[PDB]
C-alpha cells in the first residue's frame, strides 16, 4: 500500500501571502505511458465535506480559483496559494490517484498568521451541586490567544498532575482569528477534601514568564 | 469472412449473446468496433478465434469469463477510436463478489495498433498486463497507454518470456517485433538494411518486403496482396477496340476486395454500399445487384384511392403524396368533394395546379375515375405519361375508366395510354367532348371488346367535325385522343418522341437519326453528317458512315486512347493522317504524338 | 444539480452492523462510481472502498477485514454502506461521494456525512454544572457526562452570543461526552445581568437551563 506523507502538519500564513504545502509519496505516481501524474489535492473546512481542488497534480476542478496551484512529479508534489484568502483556511489532503488503495495523506491544518495575543487565564472550582454526586472537576480557561501553542500544567499542593486531565481548543474565530483551551481536572470527592492548593500553570510565547492562577480549598 | 461492427457503448442476458454470437462468427476482419460487454463466465468464446483484424476500437467491459482469447487478433487499425483516445479499453471485468473475473487477456498474435491507445484499468484479477511493452505494439507516440490498477497477487511470469507475457504460461509470452531500421524506410521496416524496409501498401510495420508480409494494409486486400486499387471492372479489349468487363473483377466492401458483395449489399460504381442513391436504382447485372442511372427520374410506387384505402378520393391532403410517383399500386379517383372541397371533415378545395403532379405517374394497378375536372382544365394532359390501366381492381359496374358529367372537358388527352388491361369503359355525360369518337378501343383494351365499352351521350359526332375538331392527317385509322400529330394512337409513318413525324431526319436535320421500327432514335454524336445520304444504321459508334473526329477500329471516338489500362498494363494511341487510331512503340512509356521512337512523350 | 443526500446519524452497540444509504440525484445514476470515506473525530480521510453503480462491481480496504459490503440500487438511485462486527474505532463520519469519470477517482461531490457512534454506553442525559466567576470576568457552564453526540448550549435563549465560546466535546474514560461553554462579559453586569445557559440534549430529550451565580 502506498503511503502519503505530508509537511508541514500545520501552516501558518498571513492574509494575502502565499502558501504552499508539501506531499511526498512511498511509490511513484507517475505513468509513464502517458506522462501524468495522478495525484489529487482536497480542502476540507471544519464541519463540512471535503472539496476537491486539483486532480492529476496539476489540472483544477471547474469553480476552483486561478490562486490554488499544483505541481511537482514522481514522488514529490507541492500544493500553491498565491494569495491566501480569509475563506482558504481549512485543513489540505493529499491523495493518491493511481491504484489501491487511493490512500489519503495525514492532512494539514492552515491558520491566519495573527499578531501575537496573551491569554486571558481564569481557574473555576467545583460546584457544591457536583460535590454532591461525589465527582470534583477543576477548569481552566486560556481566552483569545495566538499562537495556538500552549502549555497548561495543574498543581495540586505544588505536585505536578499527570493523567487526570483533559484539555479541548477551539477552532480558529472568524472575527479575532484567536484560539481558546478549555482544560479539565477531574478529581474524586475524597482526593479533592484531601488537598487545598488548586493552581493552573500556563506557558505562552505572549507570555514573558509563566502564568500561574491559584486558590485554596473553600475560601 | 468480413462483419460488421456493433457502435453501442457500455449500454446494453440470453439475447446479447446471442447477438453477439451471429454477428461476429466466423468473421475474420471487424469493419467496425469489437465491444464485448456483458457476458458470463462460462460462454463460448471460439467464435472470436478467426478475428485477424479490428477496424475500430475494442471494447471489453464488464464481462465475467475468465479468459479472453484472441489468438488471430493482429491489427487494431483504430480508424474509430474509444473516447477520441482509445483503440483498447478494458474495464470492470470481474464479478460482484464471485471469483468469475477475467485473469487473463490472450492477445498472443497482437502485434499493430495503428492509431489510438490503450486502457487497462478496475480489473480485479487481471494479471501480467503490466509487464507488456505496449510501445512496441503502439505505433502513435502521442497515444496514451494507461494500465494501471489491476490484479494486485499475480504470479511471476515464466522465465521463458524474459518479464513479458499474456498469460503464466510458457507459451504465453510476448514477441516483441519492433525493430531498428535506417532512414530510407519510414519507420516501415522489417530489418535494418535500407534494403529491408516494408511494401508501400503496408500500415504499418511488416514480416517481409513484398506485397503479402504487411500486418495491415493501408488501402485495401486481394487475396493475400496489400493492393492500391480492386481490379478494375472494365478492360480495353486490343481486338475488339473498346472497354470489356474484367473477368478479375473485384469490389470494394471496406478495405478488402471482393468478387460479391454480401446478401444485403449492393454494388454502387466500384464498391459495396447499403442502398442505391436517389439517383440511380437497382438492376440484376452478370449475377449481381448493380446501381444504374435512371435515365431520368427513378421509379417510385405511392399508393392509390378509392377501393382498398382510406381516401375514397384524391383532396388536398393527398396530392402531395404523389410526388414524383411514377406507378401507383390502386386506383385514382377524383369526385366532387374531392376537387370542391369536403365542408364536413373540413378539407378545402384542391388547387389545380397542383394536379400537374400526376405527369410523372406511367401506370395505374387499378382504375382510372375522374368525376370532376376544373373547369379551366378542358383535357387530362396531366396524364399525358400515364401508358398503362391494370383494372386489377374495378369501379361500380367493373369499370377500370371512367370519364363523368366533365362538362367542361374538350379532349382527352391520354397520349401515352396503350393498354388497359381489364374491365369496362365508362364515358358519358361529358357534353363536349370530342375525338374520341373514331378511337379504336380494340387496339387499347385487352380481350374482347363487345359490351365494354359504354361510350355515348357526348358532344355529337356531327357537331365536332363541323367545327373542325377531327385528327391529324399523320394519325393513322386507329384514331386519336385530340388535335395535332403528337396525339395520335399510332402514326402513318414514323414517330419522334411521342409525335407523329413524316419522316426522320434522314438526309438532313439535327441531330441526324435512324429508323427502328417506325420509330426515330438518334445517331450516335461522332457520326459525320453525311450531305445527301445516311448518316447511320442504328445507335453506336460503329454504325457511323464517317467519323466526326476520330476512329478506333470499327468505332468512332472523340478522343484517341491515352492511358487506358487493359489487361497487361495501359494503352496508348495516336491519331495519323488519316485521323485513325493506331498503336505505339512498344518502348513507349507515357506519350505517342507518333509511331516512331522519337515521338514517345 | 448533482446532489448526494446521505442517512441520518446512528448510535450502535459493539458487536453490531451499520447500513448507511445514500441517495443520488441530478445525473446518470447507473454511469457512476460512488466512493467510501470515514474520519474519525480529529483525524484524517481514509479509504474505505468503491462501487460502480451499472453493475455493483466493488472493491474493499485489505485494512477493514471483510467487514465491509457496499451495494447500489439502481431504481431508487441509492447507494448503500454495510459494515459488520462494529468497534469502537468505527467511530467516524461517513461519507459517500462519486468519482468525477472513468479516468480519475478523486472526489468532486461529496454527502453532508453520517456520524456512526460505536459505543458500549447507553444514552445518557447531561448534568449541568454553574462555572461560577469571582475588567472583564469569565462564567461559563459544565455540560457533564452525556451520550450521545451532540449536544446544544446558547446563552439567556439565544440573546447573548457576543463572546461565547463553546468548547467541543471530549470523549472521558467512562465512555460518556463532556464539554464546557464559557462566556466573558464586565463585572460591572454580573449584579444586573442575569446570566442562563440553555442546554439541549437532542437524543435524550432533555433540556436543562441553569443560572450562573458568583
Ligand atoms: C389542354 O388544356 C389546357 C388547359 O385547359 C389548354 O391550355 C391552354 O390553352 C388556352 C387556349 O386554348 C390558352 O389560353 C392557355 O394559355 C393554356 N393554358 C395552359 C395552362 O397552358 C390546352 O390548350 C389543351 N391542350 C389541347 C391539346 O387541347
Ligand atoms: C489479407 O487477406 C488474406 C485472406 O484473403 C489474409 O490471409 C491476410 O491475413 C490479409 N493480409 C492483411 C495485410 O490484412
Ligand atoms: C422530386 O424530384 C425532384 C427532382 O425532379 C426533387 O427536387 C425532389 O426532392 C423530389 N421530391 C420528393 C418528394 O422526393
Ligand atoms: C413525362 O415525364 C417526364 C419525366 O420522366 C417529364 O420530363 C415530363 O414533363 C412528362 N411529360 C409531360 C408531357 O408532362
Ligand atoms: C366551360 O368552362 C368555361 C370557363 O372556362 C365556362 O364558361 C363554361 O360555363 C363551361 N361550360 C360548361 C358546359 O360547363
Ligand atoms: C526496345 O524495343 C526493342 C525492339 O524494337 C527490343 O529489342 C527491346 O527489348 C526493347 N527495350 C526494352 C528496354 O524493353
Amino acid at each position: 500500500d502506498i503511503v502519503m506523507t505530508q509537511s508541514p502538519d500545520s501552516l501558518a500564513v498571513s492574509l494575502g501571502e502565499r502558501a504552499t504545502i508539501n506531499c511526498k509519496s512511498s511509490q511513484s505516481v507517475l505513468n509513464s505511458g502517458n506522462q501524468k501524474n495522478y495525484l489529487t489535492w482536497y480542502q476540507q473546512k471544519p464541519g463540512q465535506p471535503p472539496k476537491l481542488l486539483i486532480y492529476w497534480a496539476s489540472t483544477r476542478e471547474s469553480g476552483v480559483p486561478d490562486r490554488f496551484s499544483g505541481s511537482g512529479s514522481g514522488t514529490d508534489f507541492t500544493l500553491t496559494i498565491s494569495s491566501l484568502q480569509a475563506e482558504d483556511v481549512a485543513v489540505y489532503y493529499c491523495q493518491s490517484d493511481y491504484s489501491y488503495p487511493y490512500t489519503f495523506g495525514q492532512g494539514t491544518k492552515l491558520e491566519i498568521k495573527r499578531t501575537v495575543a496573551a491569554p486571558s487565564v481564569f481557574i473555576f472550582p467545583p460546584s457544591d451541586e457536583q460535590l454532591k454526586s461525589g465527582t470534583a472537576s477543576v477548569v481552566c480557561l486560556l481566552n483569545n490567544f495566538y499562537p495556538r501553542e500552549a502549555k497548561v500544567q495543574w498543581k495540586v499542593d505544588n505536585a505536578l498532575q499527570s493523567g487526570n486531565s483533559q484539555e479541548s481548543v477551539t477552532e480558529q474565530d472568524s472575527k479575532d482569528s484567536t484560539y481558546s483551551l478549555s482544560s479539565t481536572l477531574t478529581l474524586s470527592k475524597a482526593d479533592y477534601e484531601k488537598h487545598k492548593v488548586y493552581a493552573c500553570e500556563v506557558t505562552h510565547q505572549g507570555l514573558s514568564s509563566p502564568v500561574t492562577k491559584s486558590f485554596n480549598r473553600g475560601e | 469472412a468480413v462483419c460488421p461492427g456493433t457502435l453501442n457503448g457500455l449500454s446494453v442476458a440470453e439475447n446479447q449473446y446471442q447477438t453477439l454470437y451471429k454477428l461476429y462468427e466466423r468473421c475474420e476482419v471487424v469493419m467496425g468496433n469489437l465491444e464485448i460487454v456483458l457476458t458470463g463466465h462460462n460462454a463460448d468464446l471460439s467464435f472470436l478465434q478467426w478475428i485477424r483484424e479490428v477496424t475500430g476500437y475494442v471494447l471489453v467491459a464488464m464481462n465475467e469469463f475468465s479468459t479472453l482469447p484472441l489468438p488471430n487478433l493482429r491489427v487494431v487499425r483504430g480508424t474509430q477510436v474509444y473516447d477520441g483516445k482509445f483503440a483498447i479499453f478494458v474495464m470492470l471485468n470481474y464479478n460482484t463478489n464471485s471469483s468469475h473475473a477475467l485473469r487473463q487477456l490472450r492477445l498472443t498474435q497482437l502485434t499493430e495498433i495503428l492509431s489510438g491507445g490503450v486502457y487497462i484499468e478496475k480489473n480485479d484479477k487481471l494479471c501480467h498486463m503490466d509487464t507488456i511493452d505496449w510501445r512496441d505494439i503502439v505505433r502513435d507516440r502521442d497515444a496514451e497507454i494507461v494500465v494501471k490498477d489491476n490484479g494486485r497477487s499475480c504470479p511471476p511470469c515464466h522465465e521463458v518470456c524474459k518479464g513479458r507475457c499474456w498469460g503464466p504460461g510458457s507459451e504465453d509470452c510476448q514477441t516483441l517485433t519492433k525493430t531498428i531500421c535506417a532512414p530510407q524506410c519510414n519507420g516501415h521496416c522489417f530489418g535494418p538494411n535500407p534494403n529491408q524496409c516494408c511494401h508501400d501498401e503496408c500500415a504499418g510495420g511488416c514480416s517481409g518486403p513484398q506485397d503479402t508480409d504487411c500486418f495491415a494494409c493501408r488501402h485495401f486486400n486481394d487475396s493475400g496482396a496489400c493492393v492500391p486499387r480492386c481490379p478494375q471492372p472494365l478492360v480495353y479489349n486490343k481486338l475488339t477496340f473498346q472497354l470489356e468487363p474484367n473477368p478479375h473483377t473485384k469490389y470494394q466492401y471496406g478495405g478488402v476486395c471482393v468478387a460479391s458483395c454480401p446478401h444485403n449489399f449492393v454494388v454502387d460504381q466500384t464498391s459495396c454500399v447499403r442502398a442505391c442513391p436517389p439517383d440511380k436504382m437497382e438492376v440484376d447485372k452478370n449475377g449481381l445487384k448493380m446501381c444504374e442511372p435512371c435515365g431520368g427520374l427513378c421509379p417510385k410506387a405511392c399508393e392509390g384511392t378509392g377501393s382498398g384505402s382510406r381516401f375514397q378520393t384524391v383532396d388536398s391532403s393527398n396530392i402531395d403524396g404523389f410526388v414524383n410517383c411514377t406507378k401507383i399500386l390502386g386506383n385514382l379517383d377524383f369526385l366532387i368533394t374531392g376537387l370542391n372541397g369536403d365542408p364536413w371533415h373540413k378539407i378545402p378545395a384542391l388547387d389545380p395546379e397542383k394536379l400537374n403532379v400526376f405527369r410523372t405517374v406511367r401506370e395505374i394497378t387499378g382504375y382510372l375515375n375522374i368525376q370532376s375536372w376544373p373547369p379551366h382544365m378542358h383535357n387530362f394532359s396531366v396524364f399525358s405519361n400515364l401508358t398503362t390501366i391494370g383494372g386489377r381492381s374495378l369501379y361500380n359496374r367493373g369499370f377500370s375508366l371512367l370519364i363523368m358529367k366533365n362538362l367542361n372537358v374538350t379532349s382527352l388527352g391520354f397520349r401515352s395510354l396503350k393498354e388497359i388491361s381489364a374491365g369496362r369503359i365508362y364515358i358519358s355525360a361529358n357534353r363536349q367532348l370530342c375525338y374520341h369518337h373514331s378511337l379504336n378501343w380494340t387496339k387499347v383494351l385487352r380481350g374482347p371488346t363487345e359490351e365494354r365499352l359504354d361510350i355515348k351521350h357526348n358532344r355529337p359526332r356531327r357537331d365536332c367535325v363541323a367545327e373542325g375538331k377531327v385528327c391529324d392527317p399523320l394519325c393513322s385509322s386507329g384514331g386519336c385522343w385530340g388535335p395535332g400529330p403528337g396525339q395520335c394512337l399510332s402514326c402513318r409513318n414514323y414517330s419522334r418522341g411521342g409525335v407523329c413525324v413524316t419522316h426522320c431526319n434522314f438526309l438532313n436535320g439535327e441531330p441526324r437519326e435512324f429508323a427502328h421500327e417506325a420509330e426515330c432514335f438518334s445517331c450516335h454524336p461522332e457520326c459525320q453528317p453525311m450531305e445527301g445520304t445516311a448518316t447511320c444504321n442504328g445507335s453506336g459508334s460503329d454504325t457511323c458512315a464517317q467519323c466526326a473526329h476520330f476512329r478506333d477500329g470499327p468505332h468512332c471516338v472523340s478522343s484517341c486512347p491515352h492511358g487506358v489500362l487493359g489487361a497487361k498494363g495501359p494503352i496508348y494511341k495516336y491519331p495519323d493522317v488519316q485521323n485513325e487510331c493506331r498503336p505505339c512503340h512498344e518502348n513507349c512509356t507515357q506519350g505517342c504524338k507518333g509511331p516512331e521512337l522519337q515521338d514517345c512523350l | 444539480q448533482v446532489q448526494l443526500v446521505q442517512s441520518g446519524a446512528e448510535v450502535k452497540k459493539p458487536g453490531a452492523s451499520v447500513k448507511v444509504s445514500c441517495k443520488a440525484s441530478g445525473y446518470t445514476f447507473r454511469s457512476s462510481y460512488i466512493s467510501w470515506v470515514r474520519q474519525a473525530p480529529g483525524q484524517g480521510l481514509e479509504w474505505m472502498g468503491w462501487i460502480y453503480a451499472g453493475t455493483g462491481s466493488p472493491s474493499y480496504n485489505q485494512k477493514l477485514q471483510g467487514r465491509v459490503t457496499m451495494t447500489t440500487d439502481t431504481s431508487t438511485s441509492t447507494a448503500y454502506m454495510e459494515l459488520r462486527s462494529l468497534r469502537s474505532d468505527d467511530t467516524a463520519v461517513y461519507y459517500c461521494a462519486r468519482h468525477r469519470d472513468y479516468y480519475s477517482n478523486s472526489l468532486t461531490y461529496w454527502g453532508q456525512g453520517t456520524l456512526v457512534t460505536v459505543s458500549s454506553a447507553s444514552t445518557k442525559g447531561p448534568s449541568v454544572f454553574p462555572l461560577a466567576p469571582s475588567g472583564t470576568a469569565a462564567l461559563g457552564c459544565l455540560v457533564k457526562d452525556y451520550f450521545p453526540e451532540p449536544v446544544t448550549v446558547s446563552w439567556n435563549s439565544g440573546a447573548l452570543t457576543s463572546g461565547v465560546h463553546t468548547f467541543p466535546a471530549v470523549l472521558q474514560s467512562s465512555g460518556l461526552y463532556s464539554l464546557s461553554s464559557v462566556v466573558t462579559v464586565p463585572s460591572s453586569s454580573l449584579g444586573t445581568q442575569t446570566y442562563i445557559c440553555n442546554v439541549n440534549h437532542k437524543p435524550s430529550n432533555t433540556k436543562v437551563d441553569k443560572k450562573v451565580e458568583p
